[PDB]
């Protein structure tokens, strides 16, 4: 039933219309403190702010903004919080809010640097040896270990607060691969990743919110919260004919704007869910097919 | 340069 409609938006080649009618419809709400003067250089565009109302606050008196998102979605009873690659100084900032919304997993959709320009700062120690200080915010973050795929790498930290010694277990959820205002390579590709994200139980209810992240947030971002959403309201109402992407993208879009850059990423988002409903609708090995197809395995020596 | 979208 979704495939019907699908099938009907391609072959009358409308992507680009539909894509159009969301923007028309979101959500726009006012962006104040994002807007503040003060807070100039704590975004990375000027076009991509967080509304007042769902903006994650920084429990710290001097300043309590970050250019991040609370996506609560009621329905499916699941929250992201959505942000900006963090800047130079705003990787302190960047794992406050990791700690204090108790959050067990960051995953990441673009690289430092894509196309020569830096899209995002190394905010996490590449090697084991060099761990990471952040004084304004008294936090510690120290590389434990690492699994490189081809085209993702699954890290695990550790965060310290320092202040109380206590521990925190992170885990890197990385897609090296995704390009800005680009597509994944399959719905394997990216399913595979998606259910490794899921499996690592870094969504689980027990958790705070994972957070999610690209260059500003908004267009991978979008496109990986979008398809876990559907999926999920998939296996609650058990009926695939009964969710409707563009109303999910549209309620996700009233806690963010921009959710889903292009119309190829909104195509791709249906095309994710019509695949992963095959496991949704119970097909066990479906699951095996998505790494095979993914070619996550790299090549020995 | 200082845009998301161009
Ligand atoms: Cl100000
Ligand atoms: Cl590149
Ligand atoms: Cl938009
Ligand atoms: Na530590
Ligand atoms: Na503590």
């Amino acid at each position: 039933e979704m495939e019907k409609e699908f099938e009907q938006i391609d072959k009358s080649g409308s992507w680009a219309a539909i894509y159009q009618d969301i923007r028309h419809e979101a959500s726009d709400f006012p962006c104040r403190v994002a807007k503040l003067p003060k807070n100039k250089n704590r975004n990375r565009y000027r076009d991509v702010s967080p509304f007042d109302h769902s903006r994650i606050k920084l429990h710290q008196e001097d300043n309590d903004y970050i250019n991040a998102s609370l996506i609560k979605m009621e329905e499916a009873q699941r929250s992201y919080i959505l942000t900006q690659g963090p800047l130079p100084n705003t990787c302190g900032h960047f794992w406050e809010m990791v700690w204090e919304q108790k959050s067990r997993g960051v995953v990441m959709l673009n690289r430092v640097m894509e196309k020569g320009s830096l899209k995002c700062a190394q905010y996490w120690p590449q090697k084991e040896e060099k761990e990471m200080i952040f004084e304004d915010t008294n936090l510690k973050l120290t590389l434990i270990s690492e699994d490189i795929k081809s085209y993702y790498t699954v890290r695990q930290l550790e965060l310290e607060n320092l202040t109380t010694q206590e521990t925190r277990e992170i885990l890197h959820f990385h897609y090296t691969t995704w390009p800005a205002f680009g597509v994944p390579e399959s719905p394997a590709s990216f399913l595979n990743f998606l259910f490794k994200v899921r499996e690592s139980g870094s969504l689980s209810p027990e958790h705070g919110p994972v957070v999610v992240h690209a260059s500003a947030g908004i267009g991978r971002s979008g496109t990986f919260c979008l398809a876990d959403t559907c999926l999920l309201l998939m296996d609650k109402r058990k009926d695939p004919s009964s969710v409707d992407i563009k109303k999910v993208l549209l309620e996700m879009r009233k806690f963010r704007m921009g959710l889903i850059a292009t119309a190829d990423q909104l195509r791709f988002s249906y095309l994710a869910v019509i695949e992963g409903a095959k496991f949704i609708m119970g097909d066990s090995s479906v699951q095996d097919q998505w790494k095979e197809l993914s070619h996550e395995d790299l090549e020995p020596a | 340069k200082e845009y998301y979208k161009v």
